[PDB]
């Protein structure tokens, strides 16, 4: 009878975990100062621990449960959301960086509530607004930093993905209800480190400009909407235009089914890599609402710096499409078009939002 | 919309 494969026992993300056969999942756990469940798959046939290591999603902070309470005890949005950015600026675990997204959905939807309830109401509601979005900006720039990302690779690649888009969504949901309560004409931009944000509100009468963003940045990324595409979408006269750039975020938006043209054979630069990478800042455009699919006539153009230009190819235009339900996607170059590439930068030319 | 360049990591090398 030939020979059956087992892991080792092992301490890894400061849990021990037992000498295991192939293929078992072990929970055990989480780690000391952490409540929850930890997991850790002990790889089939090979018999060796999964390499990404243990899954500590489920593994929360104290603070999170304190958030918690907080919102059942009926605390202004605005305020939790302060607080929220208080926490994350600190040491977090996995399970709160995912803890943390699910928490401004939350209170995104608390928000909303006060604001319908406000139906010196407006400037009330326009000043609401401006404290949740200050202190979203900055619990994603916090969640962001480099030495945060480390704790993101702590979950597993779906629960990335899914706690990437749901950040991507949310953000873009708080810009347009800032949006919403601001009077024309309005920008707004908040530059972070790893994070920029602008939401502007226009009148479409007489003569419009083209949008460029950022300003105030020296950025590696930047979009544009073209003045006729501007006016072609008015809505009684205004245009409402969120604007959002990140940084790092693309490590989580996993490339697994992208929908990319090889014009040559992908290779990798290690054992177990990975042949095709996101390798640009996230950077995105929206108009009056979010997920509009709306067609435009003169494209959004932008303009990113490769993240790593040394052996890389095949630069493709994409955007990321997914699902409002399961808060997952993949990314897609339909309706994409490369305007021109060299080692170092490439300029898009995408014909819808 | 969110969007992005991908790139593929070289896999052959010649010279
Ligand atoms: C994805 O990459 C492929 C391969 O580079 C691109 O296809 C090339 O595009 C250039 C410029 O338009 C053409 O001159 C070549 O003839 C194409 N090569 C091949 C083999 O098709 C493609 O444009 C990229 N797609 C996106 C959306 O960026
Ligand atoms: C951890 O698991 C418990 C039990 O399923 C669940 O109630 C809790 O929400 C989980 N925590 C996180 C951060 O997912
Ligand atoms: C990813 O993590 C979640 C949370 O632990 C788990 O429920 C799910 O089954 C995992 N998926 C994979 C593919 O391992
Ligand atoms: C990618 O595509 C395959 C084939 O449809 C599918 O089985 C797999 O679940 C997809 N991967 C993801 C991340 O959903
Ligand atoms: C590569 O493209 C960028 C972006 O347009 C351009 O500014 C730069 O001059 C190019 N790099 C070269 C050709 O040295």
């Amino acid at each position: 009878v030939s020979p059956e494969l087992f892991c080792e026992p092992r301490e890894v993300r400061r849990v021990q975990w037992p000498a295991t056969q192939q293929g078992m999942l072990v929970e055990r756990p989480c780690p000391k100062g952490t409540r929850g469940i930890a997991s850790f798959q002990c790889l089939p046939a090979l018999g060796l621990w999964n390499p990404r290591g243990p899954d500590l999603s489920n593994c929360t902070s104290p603070w999170v449960n304190q958030v918690a309470q907080k919102i059942k005890s009926g605390e202004n949005a605005a305020n939790i959301a302060s607080e929220l950015a208080r926490h994350t600026r600190g040491s977090i675990y996995a399970g709160d960086v995912s803890s943390s997204v699910k928490l401004m959905e939350q209170l995104l939807d608390i928000l909303d509530a006060q604001l319908q309830a406000l139906r010196n109401k407006m400037h009330k509601r326009e000043r609401t607004c401006k404290d949740y979005i200050k202190a979203v900006v900055e619990t994603v720039d916090n969640l962001l930093r480099p030495e945060a990302l480390e704790s993101w690779k702590d979950m597993n690649a779906t629960e990335q993905v899914h706690t990437a888009t749901m950040l991507l969504d949310v953000l873009e949901e708080g810009a347009f209800l800032l949006a919403d309560n601001v009077r024309e004409p309005a920008r707004f931009l908040a530059a972070k480190q790893n994070v920029v944000l602008e939401v502007t509100v226009l009148s479409t009468e007489g003569q419009v400009q083209e949008l460029v963003f950022p300003q105030e940045y020296a950025s590696e990324s930047s979009i544009q909407l073209s003045a006729n595409t501007i006016k072609q979408n008015s809505r009684n006269g205004v245009v409402k235009v969120v604007f959002i750039l990140y940084n790092n975020l693309g490590l989580f938006l996993s490339t697994e089914n992208a929908t990319v043209k090889l014009a040559g054979e992908a290779g990798t630069g290690g054992p177990g890599g990975a042949s095709l990478v996101v390798n640009s800042q996230v950077i995105a455009a929206s108009i009056n609402k979010e997920s509009s699919r709306v067609f435009l006539m003169d494209p959004v153009i932008f303009t990113v710096a490769h993240l790593e230009a040394k052996n890389h190819f095949n630069a493709n235009c994409s955007f990321w499409n997914y699902s409002e339900r399961s808060m997952l996607g993949y990314w897609s170059t339909q309706g994409c078009r490369l305007v021109e590439s060299n080692k170092t930068h490439t300029t898009c030319a995408c014909s819808h939002l | 919309t969110n969007f992005a360049v991908l790139m593929a990591h070289r896999e052959i090398y010649h010279h």
